[PDB]
RNA sequence: CGAUGUCGGCUCGUCGCAUCCUGGGGCUGAAGAAGGUCCCAAGGGUUGGGCUGUUCGCCCAUUAAAGCGGCACGCGAGCUG
RNA sequence: CGCUGAAAGCAUCUAAGCGGGAAGCCCGCCCCAAGAUGAGGCCUCCCGGCAGCCGGUAAGGACCCGGGAAGACCA
């Protein structure tokens, strides 16, 4: 009686309003849905988590002074290539990259993880090009 | 931002107010417009210029259709002036005028696989006092075990030149409309006949 | 003894509470007070007040500041605010030019000030200057910039002074 | 602005204020003006 | 894996893993993580009954 | 210790700031100018020469200044010895 | 360095706020750049025998020269 393995099924799109929700918490729930660890037929070695589309990602909120005390930093490989970025600046430039980053930090590394993040779809503002995909709304 | 294609015909000094101001001569016009980058259609605003004309038997079908979409003659080279909406159908030197500051861009004279001195002006080593076979080598390139590597962009050998280059804020010494010639103070990147592009300078 | 204090609301003053903001239209003009949602507004004819929902530091703080700010507002649209500055130093003076203000206190060129929205630059003299308008803070910000232009001197009474600004300069040579 | 770690009142007009989280000894006397650090 | 799948199926009925385990333990049932998981994937109604006795344990 | 080549110079840098100049500011026993001190600040610069193997230092003439340090007291499968 | 300002009747640059403020940081200037596998966007051109398969093929390209301020080769 081997443990059950599921059949490769059509992942179900899900819409999520990032507006008002806390950054870390909402990103967490995004990670949970994206891993598909909500499904009883879960399996680790297979990407069967649901595609996710989030709207109003710019509307994300953050407790405390993280707007300016949180510094998304990056690296070029060049000497002095440590590019620091305050959170606010990252908002005005690329709000979606914030959530995409804070969720990338919450997914398992390795190729399965990358395909998971590729199953992610952040969109600042309200809209998204996925009406044909039927992104179901799901409060979190 | 006005700008015209052109070709470097050579350098020369002229006498403007008892001053042998050296200049370069640039056959710029006549540049016909072939397509206009509109933001609703191309995400931004710019134009596309043809210079010089091309033998029709030397043009693939796709390019030919690209010209027939306009009313333009088949042209050898085609480029874009970013953020420039010429009203007329052919940009010429008329947009420019003497004294106007411009910025010119062209491919520098490609100096092949250039050594490290010629490419980065390193000092090399001495020519006597026992320097063994390192007269033009760059000496050390890094540190010992920490970090035990070589940083990105460490100045080494490679192709010096042969790249896009923009010398800026030059002066339009004179315009020659009937010839479509342009006399710009200072030197221009690229060999004689090398394609170049002139634009309004971004300075102030 | 300050958020405790009631804010008497004498007409002509329109007071209208929306969540987090009040709305007061007086004869001088109109404005809104950003308000602490934790704080409460006693919108009463003749006097409107503020109430701290607790007694924490944050609610006597926001209570007092809310009260002072509101009363400053109704004082604003009602009778506005004004501030005078005494340009001093020999030859240093000013004079209006259109809306903006000319002012010369000894540079390689005189200096002009643009009056933001309204900010009145009354020029009673070239020595003294007035700046008024609905707003209390904005007035003090504009005139603040003014005295920031050519501040008072340490060794001379040669420079911009606030109306009532004393001058305690140390001696010199 | 006397910067130091032992910011303290010097005169009675030496008045302490925790501005921007730091502790500043603001006083009418310019010399007593102190910043803790 | 068993705790994962079981935890998912249980959360689809309101309670979490620890609550369900505590219930069945209190409910005097000895079925293990493997068979619980296989029920939750195969017998949503039977596993549903297990959750029934689970919250029944409270 | 069946090898991690050791001072110095050269070449090439990169980095920290406990900042030498350049930027901003506070206080002054800050009249002005020039300063002192401290604060924020590492973008750029930080000369040439005589002596000495020297680093260091002194000196010479300057300079806005002629910074201090880490990088195996950087760098010998890069050089010299 | 400030305006407004309560806690704390006063004052307070701060705690709600708003502002000024440097060779500093971001942009701005030039250069590279869609392997940006998130591989982007626009224009133009092309159209069957046995998710494919094969076919000559379309557009087009390549090889082959003759060269080139392009170049080690390649490009
Ligand atoms: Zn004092």
């Amino acid at each position: 009686m081997k443990t059950y393995v599921p059949k490769q099924v059509e992942p179900r799109w899900v819409l999520i309003d990032a507006e008002g929700k806390t950054l870390g918490r909402l990103a967490t729930k995004i990670a949970t849905l994206l891993r598909g660890k909500h499904r009883p037929d879960w399996t680790p070695n297979v990407a069967m988590g649901d595609f996710v589309v989030v709207v109003n990602a710019d509307k994300i909120r953050v407790t405390g002074k993280k707007l300016e005390q949180k510094i998304y930093t990056r690296y070029s490989g060049y000497p002095g290539g440590l590019k620091k970025i305050p959170l606010e600046k990252m908002l005005a430039t690329h709000p979606e990259r914030v959530l995409e980053h804070a969720v990338k930090g919450m997914l398992p590394k390795g190729p399965l993880g990358r395909r998971l993040f590729k199953r992610l779809k952040v969109y600042a503002g309200p809209d998204h090009p996925h009406q044909a995909q039927r992104p179901e709304k799901l409060e979190v | 931002m006005k700008g015209i294609l052109g070709v470097k015909v050579g350098m020369t000094r002229i006498f403007r107010d008892d001053r042998a101001v050296p200049v370069t001569v640039i056959l710029a016009g006549p540049c016909p417009v072939v397509q206009r980058r509109t933001p609703e259609k191309d995400g931004y605003t710019a134009v596309q210029l043809g210079f010089l004309p091309q033998n029709p038997k030397r043009v693939n079908r796709p390019l030919k259709g690209h010209f027939a979409k306009a009313g333009v003659e088949p042209v050898r080279i085609l480029r874009e002036i970013r953020d420039f909406n010429p009203e007329g159908d052919t940009v010429t030197v008329e947009i420019f005028k003497p004294g106007e500051r411009v910025d010119v861009t062209g491919t520098s004279k490609g100096r092949g696989f250039a050594g490290v001195m010629k490419r980065w002006n390193f000092a090399g080593g001495p020519d006597s006092h026992g320097a063994h076979k390192i007269h033009r080598h760059p000496g050390s390139i890094g540190n010992r075990k920490t970090p035990g590597r070589v940083y990105k962009g460490k100045k080494m050998a490679g192709h010096y030149g042969a790249e896009r280059v923009t010398v800026m804020n030059l002066e339009v010494v004179d315009v020659i409309p009937e010839e479509n010639l342009l006399l710009v103070k200072g030197a221009v990147p690229g060999p004689n006949g090398g394609l170049v592009i002139v634009r309004e300078t971004k300075k102030a | 003894r300050i958020g405790r204090l009631p804010i008497p609301v004498p007409k002509g003053v329109s007071v209208e509470v929306a969540p987090g903001r009040v709305k007061v239209k007086g004869p001088k003009g109109e404005l809104e007070v950003p308000v602490s949602p934790e704080m409460r507004v006693v919108v009463e004819e003749g006097v409107v007040r503020v109430e701290r929902p607790s007694d924490e530091r944050r609610h006597k703080s926001l209570h007092g500041l809310t009260r002072t700010l509101i009363a400053n507002a109704v004082k604003g649209v009602s009778e506005g605010y004004s501030k005078e500055l005494l340009i001093k130093g020999i030859g240093y003076r000013a004079r209006l030019v259109g809306r903006a203000l000319e002012l010369t206190v000894g540079f390689s060129h005189p200096v002009v000030v643009e009056p933001p929205e309204g900010i009145t630059f009354e020029v009673p003299e070239p020595t003294r200057v007035r700046v008024s308008g609905i707003d209390k803070q904005k007035v003090g910000q504009v005139a603040a910039n003014i005295r920031a232009i050519r501040k008072p001197s340490a060794y001379h009474e040669k420079g911009i002074y606030y109306a009532g600004e004393p001058v305690r300069l140390k001696p010199g040579k | 602005m006397k910067v130091r770690a032992s910011v303290k009142r010097i005169c009675d007009k030496c008045k302490v204020i925790r501005r921007h989280g730091r502790v500043y000894v603001i006083c009418e006397n310019p010399k007593h003006k102190q910043r803790q650090g | 894996l068993w705790i994962v799948r079981i935890n998912a199926a249980c959360r689809q009925h309101g309670l979490n893993y620890s609550t369900f385990i505590h219930g069945l333990k209190k409910a005097g049932i000895e079925v293990d993580r493997k068979n619980l998981a296989d029920l939750a994937v195969r017998e949503p109604q039977v596993f549903a009954e297990l959750v029934e006795r689970a919250k029944a344990a409270q």
